[PDB]
């Protein structure tokens, strides 16, 4: 899992970006270690870094290829025999597929891409809400409260407005509880302490 | 009257990164030709297959290579499908769009350009060899037109009123560079074709 990454990356990048079948039966043959569950596993994680960096295009044409590894693994599992022994023959079958191969090949493509996407996306919004978790750290005030966050929580009156809201000093010790929060969300600055 | 479009950004960058490469495997640009030239085919094979009038404007299936040392040009041809003038306009010059960006996607990530055949742009790798291109055309469903590139930003279409006429399919005629001459060579366009376009289902005529 590991290591065999860092052995063949260029080599499982490279399958990654063919599309003829020629092609890829031959790359195949010629490193016919490539065969396996860790690349189609690599395979989809590069997809999904390639969506994420916004290389759309280019990780249409590596979930392609996905499908394809994914395909050659499936047809091995069928047959009970190793896939390095059995891939020629997905090629040889691809080449002459019926049209309604073709068309379920393209739906499984297709509803592949859109998975990578909802990854990538589960990324973005992860970042996304750092980037909001530090906006948030940014407007806090003295006390460590958000002005945000204690103006809502607030009894409806209090000012988007100065002696107006001093007479209204009307209310128990709830008082000292909200004007705290003001003091420590930066809502109010004592202007001698 | 010959009308002038610009290409989408992405294909004036590729084109761009392409004449000006120093890329030593230059001959890979007349297997792309070829295997182009051999896909028209396939589309006007399938097309007569409900249709079989639509062979008659020429009836015999092939590919041929014609040097032409006294002008520098070579002339790659097919009896494919051949394109209309809005073919032409959209093909060449806009819907490559997303295969040129997600082959320069693939430049960047570790592939080399011998790879560009894998992304649906190969046409745009003969600016290796040729800093010019007119691609001579006949559809069935139009006109014969001149689409032409110098690898810049702009096109031409032009009705075509001065070349041989084409019963039909398309002409690609490649002005080669200074120092590409080689390919004017039968013998080494034989090597080439050997070497890479072996396996070509349809006659390949020098």
């Amino acid at each position: 899992h590991k290591t065999f990454v860092e052995k063949y990356e260029k080599q499982i990048k490279h399958f990654g970006m063919l599309r003829r079948w020629d092609d890829s039966q031959k790359y195949l043959s010629d490193n016919v270690h490539l065969v396996c569950e860790e690349t189609a596993n690599y395979l989809v994680i590069w997809c999904i870094d390639l969506e994420v960096e916004e290389k759309c295009a280019l990780m249409e044409q590596v979930a392609h290829q996905t499908i394809v590894m994914q395909f050659i693994l499936e047809l091995a599992k069928s047959l009970k025999v190793d896939p390095r022994a059995c891939f020629r023959q997905f090629f040889t079958k691809i080449k002459t597929a019926d049209r309604q191969y073709m068309e379920g090949f393209n739906d499984e493509l297709e509803a592949f891409k859109e998975r990578v996407r909802g990854r990538a996306k589960l990324r973005i919004e992860k970042a996304m809400k750092e980037y909001e978790e530090e906006e948030r750290k940014k407007r806090l005030g003295p006390g460590g409260l958000d002005p945000v966050e204690v103006y809502e929580s607030l009894p409806e009156e209090l000012q988007k407005c100065m002696l107006q809201d001093a007479i209204s000093k009307m209310d128990p010790t709830d008082a000292k509880y909200h004007m705290q929060r003001c003091i420590d969300s930066g809502l109010w600055v004592p202007n001698s302490k | 009257a010959s009308e002038t479009f610009e290409f989408q950004a992405e294909i004036t960058q590729l084109m761009s990164l392409i004449i000006n490469t120093v890329y030593s495997n230059k001959e890979i640009f007349l297997r792309e030709l070829i295997s182009n030239a051999s896909d028209a085919l396939d589309k006007i094979r399938y097309k007569s297959l409900s249709d079989p009038k639509q062979l008659e404007t020429e009836p015999d299936l092939f590919i041929r290579i014609t040097p032409k040392p006294e002008q520098k040009v070579l002339e790659i041809r097919d009896s494919g499908i051949g394109m209309t003038k809005a073919e032409l306009i959209n093909n060449l010059g806009t819907i490559a769009k997303s295969g040129t960006k997600a082959f320069m996607e693939a430049l960047s990530a570790g592939a080399d350009v011998s790879m560009i055949g894998q992304f649906g742009v190969g046409f745009y790798s003969l600016f290796l060899v040729a800093d010019r291109v007119q691609v001579i055309s006949k559809s069935n469903d139009d006109e014969q037109y001149i689409w032409e590139s110098n690898a810049g930003g702009s096109f031409t279409v032009t009705l075509d009123e001065v070349n041989e006429r084409i019963g039909r399919g398309t002409i690609l005629r490649l002005f080669l560079k200074d120092d590409q001459l080689e390919y004017l060579e039968e013998k080494r366009i034989k090597e080439v074709i050997k070497r890479h376009s072996e396996f070509v289902a349809y006659p390949i005529q020098l």
